[PDB]
RNA sequence: UUGACCUCAAAUCAGGUAGGAGUACCCGCUGAACUUAAGCAUAUCAAUAAGCGGAGGAAAAGAAACCAACCGGGAUUGC
RNA sequence: AUAUUGGCGAGAGACCGAUAGCGAACAAGUACAGUGAUGGAAAGAUGAAAAGAACUUUGAAAAGAGAGUGAAAAAGUACGUGAAAUUGUUGAAAGGGAAGGGCAUUUGAUCAGACA
RNA sequence: GUCGAAUUUGGGUAUAGGGGCGAAAGACUAAUCGAACCAUCUAGUAGCUGGUUCCUGCCGAAGUUUCCCUCAGGAUAGCAG
RNA sequence: CGUGGAGGUCAGUGACGAAGCCUAGACCGUAAGGUCGGGUCGAACGGCCUCUAGUGCAGAUCUUGGUGGUAGUAGCAAAUAUUCAAAUGAGAACUUUGAAGACUGAAGUGGGGAAAGGUUCCACGUCAACAGCAGUUGGACGUGGGUUAGUCGAUCCUAAGA
RNA sequence: AAACUUUCAACAACGGAUCUCUUGGUUCUCGCAUCGAUGAAGAACGCAGCGAAAUGCGAUACGUAAUGUGAAUUGCAGAACCGUGAAUCAUCGAAUCUUUGAACGCACAUUGCGCCCCUUGGUAUUCCAGGGGGCAUGCCUGUUUGAGCGUCAUUU
């Protein structure tokens, strides 16, 4: 069971592991599964993004923290100083993590213009009538990259 | 048996019926596939088993 | 070709689904094409043929025969013609066997539902 | 001796009919179906025993009930009755 | 997978004067006694029986899925080819046809079916229907019944209703330039198709 | 011929019952029939009647009982809804949407708001 | 003498509810040996088969007594 | 978002093609076996249509021989095609304790091509 | 051999698989007993036995070295394509 | 070389006969094989370039089904036993009736029951199969008829036990 | 020389290969979320003018009500339209749903055996028979009704 010159292989199939295939003959159809559910989201869910807006954050550990990528949500000390309330901002469609904690205020300041580049950039449809059709817009993150 | 409880009876009553053979005319129906009784029973052949 | 995610091109669907249709199925298979002169009579191609109906036989041997249709056998996906018939060795006759679509209608039978259908479908009615 | 001769020997019931499942697994004594298990409150089944449930479970029967359900449900369980339209 | 292991057989062993292969239990139903599980046996498992995990699809190096394209398209000028390939092309008035943009905006099949015909693919629109028959195979119960001939490629460069209006005639195929088959640029792997490309089509190729 | 359906809801409860007792007892006379004759298919449609009756008859008396019962909790179970036994069960619109009042201050004071971007 | 209170019972009391079925997938319990190691006991098969309890259209998990050690990240599940 | 050899409804395949494919394309978990737990088959195709063979005749009859139907009975409810083993008749040839085989030729049978 | 008793016997009833029952034979426990029968784990493992399906062309072996609870097997070198 | 299927092609072959089967008939190949004629038949099928695999059998005490020689053979010989006439029938060693010869010899080959079977009972019809000869006979086939309780049983009671 | 044997062919046997068929199976994907004490799954036994079976059904029994279609059903017999109407049709919302089964008055190798309310009958609250409606268990909220020097006040 040893022979010629070849790598000794760690080959794992000692257990039945032939019930515990999965193969994915699903990968097409659910494709579209999901994207007929993204866009009958994006139906029901009126003209709103589709998305939450995302905080600038610096990755972690010594590998990826020369890097900045979208975090969880927005700091209730960012939401304050953009001024408004978190429990507002959640239904302006800001995400707020109240986890998040600011020990950078390069990281900070550049959180706050993101906030208030996003209220200018949206309309908030008043509680009752009017309603002047608005044309939804399919992301958040793309109008406001990182 | 000779002195039997009606449940007994009553399965060997409806054994009785089943021991006839095809009605013939449903071999004359459309479509119709059944040449004879292929379930018939005999009573010194095969046996009921209570 | 068939464009709808509902439609079966599968032949073995097909074959059952014909075979399985049951009698208000079949009266719609049964359809006869309607007759040249009562084409532009009623403004219409074809109509599921009907027991005392009036057709003549286009195609097959008693191609150029016609007769009143004695009965609509619908068991047998047939329909059985009276005049059209066999007769036997033993000097019997019986019914020959025919097919709507190898026949066509000279005379229809007229209901108030036979008219409707023609009207409901956006024909004529002399 | 343990052959034919002992065979004459044989006119007792081990089993007579089960009320539940209908069989002659209802062991007389025992007073218990070695099939469906009656008395027991549950119908005895096993995971070793794949045929014997193919051969019982829901579906061998007439579904006398379960059988509409999937119609009824189709239609939201449509109360009352329906009305009329023309012809 | 559960199928030809759905008994309980097992083999009677040696000494019985018969071979060793499992065989069925019980009495009565002249099933019983009989060879089992063998891939030699009579309602057994085959032997190595197939699997859905099989390989099915191929992966391709994009850059050499584009190299071939690219090559298949080549070839729908370099006229041999196309002439090889079928395509009764050998009246055309040149290789490659191009075509009125007008071509993607025509909504009717009797409309398109003429340009088409107008110019060049009398011969080989009709090499098809000729070319029909039935599958010489088995595949004809598994709902492939009909062989024919292909027709040609009209590669437009916006749909304007070009394309439902080819769907229904026989052998015939529409493209965007866009997109590129080579399934259909080179069909069998066969190169030389035979294309017909709207104005339109020609100057998005560069 | 034979038994039509509209016509037996039209009459009196103690019409029908006394109709009913001459099927049975037309059913009756073509059984004693049946035995002297090679067949007799009249039997089915007398005894399909009797079952047509017995459905008029039926149908009366429970919609009956089932309008003295009309709007009120509690009533028997065979008027009451089928359904799913499982539905059956189902918490109740109104006890589903209950709300809490500590929420329900919140639902107002902070409701989801349309809105939109690009401008 | 009476009337409470606590605890415990009884009614074919008023009305509800649980059982059983199915069990591919799911939450748990319990639980092998064949086998591999060219012998074999730890080990492996396997926290698998079998037995048992409990669900739903999904179950479970979930808004950190988390991960980290960074300029830090931020419920859960999945690829 | 994730799972799904159960359920209900659908669409499909470089799958199998009646010893294959689920055990079951058929009155299949059927017939049948076993005290019991359980075990568990075989078996699809006349024809477009019964037109399923009037009638005569031989026979106790089953049948046969005719006649007839049919595009075909070289399709007759033993029913598409109908191989092999193996069997009857007929024809041919040969055989002193096997049979068959190889090179070669006489003899017979048989088949060309090929002249012009 | 025995034959009026430690007799024969029906039926009911109890005891169930490392269990039963045994006036003891490893006997009997449904033609099964020095561990029943049914199904499943299970396509259990086999250094051992048997088989392993078309044609032609060219090349063409080894039973020896070292190691192995190795001596009917492998590893290794050699010979071979 | 050959097989199932797949993409391409020859606008391939075919109800004026595809496929298959038959054929000490013909031809090509060293060979796997390939082609042709004739016969039988009835509805589909091939050449080429490629794709693919559940792709080729003489064996495995191989699986399933079918069939031989054995072979008109081994045999159909325990339980004393059969014989005459008539009837019936196409047909009688075997059915029916009469006559006779015998047996079981009331510890029965008699007259009933329990367990078990399940209609075998009984009448009419009736012989393809079954009754290892036969068949006009039958426990067979077909078709019908038949099981009558305050007192006989169950039911009640309790036994071991559950 | 025959027979017999063997070999080849034709015809005919035997068997059911081959070929071609396919309302089946198998695999993949998509959508859906609905069993039961309101009695399920499962059983047994019934039901048709003429049925053994498969299928359907439940003493209203191959079916009743409702709705749609618009003339059948068919193997025979039988019955039978310019229409509240054919059909072994479709659909299905209303019912019937035997003996059962978690299975519920008790039992059940028994068509065994009680109790309660209503009602008819034989002189009948009491006996006999028919008709109908009823009585399982655990638990919960509640309602009556109680128990205990467990304990509170109060009467005299
Ligand atoms: C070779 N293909 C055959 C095909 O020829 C045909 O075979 C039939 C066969 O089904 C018939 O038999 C069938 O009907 C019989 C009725 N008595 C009973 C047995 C049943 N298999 C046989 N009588 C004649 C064959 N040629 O049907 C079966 C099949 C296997 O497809
Ligand atoms: C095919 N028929 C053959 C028939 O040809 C013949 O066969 C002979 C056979 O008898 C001879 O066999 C004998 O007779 C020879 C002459 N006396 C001497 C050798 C001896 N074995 C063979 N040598 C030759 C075969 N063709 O005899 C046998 C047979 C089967 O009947
Ligand atoms: C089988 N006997 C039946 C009898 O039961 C009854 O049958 C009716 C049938 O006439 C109805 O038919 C009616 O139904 C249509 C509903 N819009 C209206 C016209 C009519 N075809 C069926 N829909 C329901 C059966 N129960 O009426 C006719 C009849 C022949 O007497
Ligand atoms: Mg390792
Ligand atoms: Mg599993
Ligand atoms: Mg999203
Ligand atoms: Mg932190
Ligand atoms: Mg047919
Ligand atoms: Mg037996
Ligand atoms: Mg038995
Ligand atoms: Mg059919
Ligand atoms: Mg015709
Ligand atoms: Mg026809
Ligand atoms: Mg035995
Ligand atoms: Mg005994
Ligand atoms: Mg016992
Ligand atoms: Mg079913
Ligand atoms: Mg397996
Ligand atoms: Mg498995
Ligand atoms: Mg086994
Ligand atoms: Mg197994
Ligand atoms: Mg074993
Ligand atoms: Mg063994
Ligand atoms: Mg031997
Ligand atoms: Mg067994
Ligand atoms: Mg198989
Ligand atoms: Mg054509
Ligand atoms: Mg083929
Ligand atoms: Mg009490
Ligand atoms: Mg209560
Ligand atoms: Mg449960
Ligand atoms: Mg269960
Ligand atoms: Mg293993
Ligand atoms: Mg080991
Ligand atoms: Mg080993
Ligand atoms: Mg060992
Ligand atoms: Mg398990
Ligand atoms: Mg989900
Ligand atoms: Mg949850
Ligand atoms: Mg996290
Ligand atoms: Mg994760
Ligand atoms: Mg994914
Ligand atoms: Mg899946
Ligand atoms: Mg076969
Ligand atoms: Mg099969
Ligand atoms: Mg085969
Ligand atoms: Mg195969
Ligand atoms: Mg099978
Ligand atoms: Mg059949
Ligand atoms: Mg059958
Ligand atoms: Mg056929
Ligand atoms: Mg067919
Ligand atoms: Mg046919
Ligand atoms: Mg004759
Ligand atoms: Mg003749
Ligand atoms: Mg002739
Ligand atoms: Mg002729
Ligand atoms: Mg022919
Ligand atoms: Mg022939
Ligand atoms: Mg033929
Ligand atoms: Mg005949
Ligand atoms: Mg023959
Ligand atoms: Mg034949
Ligand atoms: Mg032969
Ligand atoms: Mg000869
Ligand atoms: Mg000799
Ligand atoms: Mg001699
Ligand atoms: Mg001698
Ligand atoms: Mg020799
Ligand atoms: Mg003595
Ligand atoms: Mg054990
Ligand atoms: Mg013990
Ligand atoms: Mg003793
Ligand atoms: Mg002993
Ligand atoms: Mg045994
Ligand atoms: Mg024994
Ligand atoms: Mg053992
Ligand atoms: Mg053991
Ligand atoms: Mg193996
Ligand atoms: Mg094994
Ligand atoms: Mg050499
Ligand atoms: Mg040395
Ligand atoms: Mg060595
Ligand atoms: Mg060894
Ligand atoms: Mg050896
Ligand atoms: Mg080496
Ligand atoms: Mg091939
Ligand atoms: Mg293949
Ligand atoms: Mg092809
Ligand atoms: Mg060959
Ligand atoms: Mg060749
Ligand atoms: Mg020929
Ligand atoms: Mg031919
Ligand atoms: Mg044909
Ligand atoms: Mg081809
Ligand atoms: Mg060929
Ligand atoms: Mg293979
Ligand atoms: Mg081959
Ligand atoms: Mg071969
Ligand atoms: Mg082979
Ligand atoms: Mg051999
Ligand atoms: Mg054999
Ligand atoms: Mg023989
Ligand atoms: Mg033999
Ligand atoms: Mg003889
Ligand atoms: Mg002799
Ligand atoms: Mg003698
Ligand atoms: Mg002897
Ligand atoms: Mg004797
Ligand atoms: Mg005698
Ligand atoms: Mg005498
Ligand atoms: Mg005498
Ligand atoms: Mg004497
Ligand atoms: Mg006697
Ligand atoms: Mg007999
Ligand atoms: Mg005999
Ligand atoms: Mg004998
Ligand atoms: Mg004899
Ligand atoms: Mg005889
Ligand atoms: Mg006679
Ligand atoms: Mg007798
Ligand atoms: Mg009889
Ligand atoms: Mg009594
Ligand atoms: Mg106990
Ligand atoms: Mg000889
Ligand atoms: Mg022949
Ligand atoms: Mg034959
Ligand atoms: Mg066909
Ligand atoms: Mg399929
Ligand atoms: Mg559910
Ligand atoms: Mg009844
Ligand atoms: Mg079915
Ligand atoms: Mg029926
Ligand atoms: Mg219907
Ligand atoms: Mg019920
Ligand atoms: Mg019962
Ligand atoms: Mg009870
Ligand atoms: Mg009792
Ligand atoms: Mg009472
Ligand atoms: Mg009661
Ligand atoms: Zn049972």
């Amino acid at each position: 069971a040893i022979s010629k010159n070849l790598p000794i292989l760690k080959n794992h199939f000692r257990k039945h592991w032939q019930e515990r295939v999965k193969v994915h003959f699903d990968q097409a159809g659910k494709k579209v599964s999901r994207r007929n559910a993204r866009a009958t989201r994006a139906a029901k869910i009126a003209p709103r993004p589709l998305d939450l807006l995302r905080p600038v954050v610096r990755a972690p550990t010594v590998k990826y923290n020369r890097k900045v990528r979208a975090g969880r949500g927005f700091t209730l000390a960012e939401v304050k100083a953009a001024g408004l309330t978190a429990a507002y901002a959640r239904t302006i469609g800001i995400a707020v993590d109240h986890r998040r904690q600011n020990r950078n205020q390069e990281i900070f300041d550049a959180n706050v213009q993101r906030l208030k580049e996003y209220q200018s950039k949206i309309i908030v449809f008043p509680r009752n009538g009017k309603a002047p059709e608005a044309e939804q817009v399919l992301s958040a993150a793309a109008t406001f990259p990182i | 048996a000779a002195q039997k409880s009606f449940r007994i009876k009553q399965k060997m009553a409806k054994a009785k019926k089943q021991n006839r053979p095809l009605p013939q005319w449903i071999r004359l129906r459309t479509n119709n596939t059944i040449r004879y009784n292929a379930k018939r029973r005999n009573w010194r052949r095969t046996k009921m088993n209570i | 070709a068939k464009q709808s995610l509902d439609v079966s091109s599968d032949r073995r669907k097909a074959r059952k689904a014909y075979f399985t249709a049951p009698s208000s199925q079949r009266r719609v298979l049964l359809s006869a094409p309607l007759s040249k002169e009562l084409r532009a009579q009623y403004g219409i191609k074809a109509l599921p043929i009907r027991r005392d109906d009036e057709v003549l036989v286009v195609r097959g041997s008693k191609k150029g025969q016609e007769g009143k249709i004695s009965s609509v056998y619908r068991l047998k996906f047939a329909v059985q013609v009276d005049k059209v018939t066999k007769e036997k060795v033993n000097g019997a006759s019986v019914p020959i066997n025919l097919h709507p679509s190898k026949l066509v209608i000279t005379k229809l039978h007229l209901d108030k539902d036979r008219k409707a259908l023609i009207q409901r479908k956006g024909g004529k009615l002399e | 001796g343990k052959g034919t001769p002992s065979f004459g020997k044989r006119h007792n019931k081990s089993h007579t009919l089960c009320n539940r499942c209908g069989r002659r697994s209802f062991h007389v004594q025992k007073k218990t179906c070695s099939s469906c298990g009656y008395p027991a409150a549950k119908t005895r089944s096993y995971n070793w025993g794949a045929k014997a449930k193919r051969r019982h479970t829901t579906g061998t029967g007439r579904m006398r009930y379960l059988k509409h359900v999937s119609r009824r449900f189709k239609n939201g369980f449509q109360t009352g009755s329906a009305s009329k339209a023309s012809a | 997978e559960k199928a030809g292991h759905q008994t309980s057989a097992e083999s009677w062993g040696t000494g019985r004067a018969v071979a060793r292969i499992p065989r069925v239990g019980g009495g009565g139903t002249g099933r019983s006694g009989q060879g089992a599980f063998g891939n030699m046996c009579r309602g057994g498992r085959m032997f190595a029986p197939t699997k859905t995990w099989r390989k099915w699809n191929v992966k391709v190096n994009h850059n050499e899925k584009r190299y071939a394209t690219a090559s298949a398209i080549a070839a729908t000028a370099v006229a041999s080819l196309v002439l090889a390939r079928g395509h009764r092309v050998e009246k055309i008035p040149e290789i490659p046809l191009v075509v009125s943009t007008d071509l993607e905006s025509i909504q009717k099949t009797k409309e398109a079916v003429a340009a088409l015909k107008a110019v060049g693919a009398h011969s080989d629109l009709l090499k098809v229907l000729k070319s029909k028959k039935l599958r010489a195979g088995k595949g004809k119960y598994r709902n492939r019944r009909w062989t024919q001939r292909r027709g040609p490629l009209v590669v437009y460069a916006e749909d304007n209703g070009i394309v439902k209006a080819l769907r229904n005639v026989p052998g015939v195929e529409t493209a965007n330039v866009a997109s590129l088959n080579l399934l259909q640029l080179a069909p069998g792997a066969h190169l030389g198709r035979f294309v017909i490309w709207t104005e339109a089509a020609f100057t998005k190729l560069d | 011929a034979g038994v039509k359906a509209y016509e037996l809801r039209t009459k009196s409860k103690e019409q029908l019952a006394s109709q009913l007792v001459d099927l049975k007892k037309e059913l009756a006379e073509l059984k004693v029939q049946k035995l002297s004759r090679p067949s007799l298919p009249k039997i089915k449609t007398v005894r399909k009647s009797i079952a047509c009756v017995l459905t008029v008859i039926n149908e009366q008396q429970r919609e009956a009982v089932r309008q003295l019962y009309k709007g009120k909790k509690y009533q028997p179970k065979d008027l009451r809804a089928k359904k799913t036994r499982a539905l059956r069960r189902a918490l109740t619109k109104f006890e589903a949407s209950q709300v809490t009042e500590k929420q329900r201050k919140k639902q107002i004071a902070f409701p989801q708001r349309k809105y939109a971007i690009k401008a």
